């Protein structure tokens, strides 16, 4: 089977360089043109660059021309993307894609095998652990509560409730990127209105990049 | 660049339904349109390769047709593993361009959102900022509009939204909106209100609180 | 093994041909290649192969074969060949210096010229920089001589294509010719197109 394993991604300053790698297996590498396709968080597919089997022909999208360079190494069965002068718009998941037709030409083809992605995040923010704040429930059958995971960088954060024991009715939302460059997400659960006070709810927040673990108890408001 | 458009942007269907998705180019791309499928969190998989050709392993129900500028992707009998987002891609010229995608989700009875509003925690107010959170829980369909009113004065540009994927069990959606103000600005106003508009609501519903009071 | 014929019959005998700037590229794979249909002179005005001799094509085997189809003026056939410098070779259809394949052309005064004028065939005469071989520029974007966003009806904002306009009673070189370029690839892959 054909395998497109991708590596290189990380967090990089605006203006910095970064190199990407894609190690292939399962087909004669030199017979197929290779492609890079990136997908910004929450958005569609955006083609970036191609290189023919020879490496004789390369083409780049206008957004990356002049600062990205694509190459391949026949002996290492690997594809590369050297990125320079990076900028926040370049923040996307970068896929390694294989043309299905074994040709030394580049057009009129499809992408039959895609690798799973290496994440590139271009930001000037420094690594920061989240602050976890309680969303205390208020005073009709069911009640809603949760915690707010605010001002952390970079992605991701995992949230659980009661060390994994509370799962039904949990809704952990995708994080949003604030103007400050730090992410915020909320995690909520719906619990019976009769269980408050006697039953305790703890939300377990983990942010491995800052290596931060917070267990926060969401208690009803004192009022 | 050749502009790829897809119609509709969203589609709700049930298992066994026939589904038809349109993709159109701003230029003749002959027959070089590809169709890809992408489930959340995973890489695109190729389905159709030259407008009509089915990729090996793709179930027989998928089919495409069209030439020039008008193209269509058809699923004869919808299946549970066919609920994903579908993109089209032209290979006639470089740079290659994709369609915006069409999301196909599970049809479900029109369910209105249950709304909750959360005043900022006193622990956060000490830190110097205020986050007011509005929750739309277990509603269908995803089309929902949130409106933030502060002392009946209407806010824009200071709120952010987030929506979960369709639930595996009840096929509903959930939305959170965060209204972020400085502590000083938050101290200046009394009524904080969240206005929710949804197809399952006959009238827009509002959840509000007065800063300094309970609940 | 494979008993399939290649669609050479449906490329040369194609009902209508495209303009050179939008030249068509058809893949050929998994058949048997009968080139006997091409050795018909008094039909093909030009038949010149580079990297092979036309007389010994039925003995050979290739990874894929590519057939390019377009229409150019008779005087422009001469520059569909490696190392040429005309408008068509610079801006419409470029062949590699190391080209391995055959260029076939035949006169189409009959089918592509009218007493009124056949302007349905276009060619690109303005472009920022030449084409790499086997590139294909299909854009129709107003052209400024100094590379800037060009929004006509402003000045110095000009259109890149031009119609040939073929007439029935005109010079021999001004008549339309239909061209097919055959490209042979020979990859690290098994050969799927062979002779009898
Ligand atoms: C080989 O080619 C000749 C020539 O084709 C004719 O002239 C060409 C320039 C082009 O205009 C063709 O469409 C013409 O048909 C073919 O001989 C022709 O045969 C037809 C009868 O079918 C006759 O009316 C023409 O006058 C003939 N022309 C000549 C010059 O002899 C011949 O059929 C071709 N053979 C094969 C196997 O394709």
């Amino acid at each position: 089977e054909v395998q497109l394993v991708e590596s290189g991604g990380g967090v990089v300053q605006p203006g910095g360089s970064l190199r990407l790698s894609c190690a292939v297996s399962g087909f004669t590498f030199d017979d197929y043109a290779m492609h890079w396709v990136r997908q910004a968080p929450g958005k569609g597919l955006d083609w970036v660059s191609l290189i023919s089997g020879d490496g004789s022909y390369t083409y780049y999208a206008d957004s990356v021309k002049g600062r990205f360079t694509i190459s391949r190494d026949s002996s290492k069965n690997s594809l590369y993307l050297q990125m320079n002068s990076l900028r926040t718009e370049d923040t996307a998941l970068y896929y390694c894609a294989k043309a299905q037709t074994p040709t030394l030409w580049w057009l009129q083809d499809a992408f039959d095998i895609w690798g799973q992605g290496t994440m590139v995040t271009v930001s000037s923010a420094s690594t920061k652990g989240p602050s976890v704040f309680p969303l205390a429930p208020s005073s009709g059958g069911t009640a809603a509560l949760g915690c707010l995971v605010k001002d952390y960088f970079p992605e991701p954060v995992t949230v659980s409730w009661n060390s994994g024991a509370l799962t039904s009715g949990v809704h952990t939302f995708p994080a949003v990127l604030q103007s400050s460059g730090l992410y915020s997400l909320s995690s909520v659960v719906t619990v019976p209105s009769s269980s408050l006070g006697t039953q305790t709810y703890i939300c377990n927040v983990n942010h491995k990049p800052s290596n931060t673990k917070v267990d926060k108890r969401v208690e009803p408001k004192s009022c | 660049d050749i502009q790829m458009t897809q119609s509709p942007s969203s589609l709700s269907a049930s298992v066994g339904d026939r589904v038809t998705i349109t993709c159109r180019a701003s230029q003749s791309i002959s027959n070089y349109l590809n169709w890809y499928q992408q489930k959340p969190g995973k890489a695109p998989k190729l389905l159709i390769y030259v407008a009509s050709s089915l990729q090996s392993g793709v179930p027989s129900r998928f089919s495409g047709s069209g030439s020039g500028t008008d193209f269509t992707l058809t699923i004869s009998s919808l299946q549970p593993e066919d609920f994903a987002t579908y993109y089209c891609q032209q290979s006639y010229s470089t740079p290659f361009t994709f369609g915006p995608g069409t999301k196909v989700d599970i049809k479900r009875t029109v369910a209105a959102p249950s709304v909750f509003i959360f005043p900022p925690s006193d622990e956060q107010l000490k830190s110097g900022t205020a986050s007011v959170v509005c929750l739309l829980n277990n509603f269908y369909p995803r089309e929902a509009k949130v409106q933030w009113k502060v002392d009946n004065a209407l806010q824009s540009g200071n709120s952010q939204e987030s929506v979960t994927e369709q639930d595996s069990k009840d096929s509903t959606y959930s939305l959170s909106s965060t209204l972020t103000l400085s502590k000083a600005d938050y101290e200046k106003h009394k009524v904080y209100a969240c206005e929710v508009t949804h197809q399952g609501l006959s009238s827009p519903v509002t959840k509000s609180f007065n800063r300094g009071e309970c609940s | 093994n494979i008993t399939n014929l290649c669609p050479f019959g449906e490329v040369f005998n194609a009902t209508k041909f495209p303009s050179v700037y939008a030249w068509e590229r058809k893949k050929i794979s998994n058949c048997v290649a009968d080139y006997s249909v091409l050795y018909n002179s008094t039909f093909f005005s030009t038949f010149k192969c580079y990297g092979v001799s036309a007389t010994k094509l039925n003995d050979l085997c290739f990874s894929n074969v590519y057939a390019d189809s377009f229409v150019v003026k008779g005087d422009d056939v001469r520059q569909i060949a490696p190392g040429q410098t005309g408008v068509i070779a610079d801006y419409n259809y470029k062949l590699p210096d190391d080209f391995m394949g055959c260029v076939l052309a035949w006169n189409t005064r009959n089918i592509d010229a009218t007493s009124t004028g056949n302007y349905n065939y276009k060619y690109r005469y303005l472009r920022h920089g030449k084409l790499r071989p086997f590139e294909r520029d299909i854009s129709n974007v107003p052209f400024s001589p100094d590379g800037k966003p060009c929004t006509p009806p402003a000045l110095n904002c000009y259109w890149p294509l031009n119609d040939y306009g073929f007439y029935t009673t005109t010079g021999i070189g001004y008549q339309p010719y239909r061209v097919v370029v055959l490209s042979f690839e020979l990859l690290n892959a098994p050969a799927t197109v062979c002779g009898p």
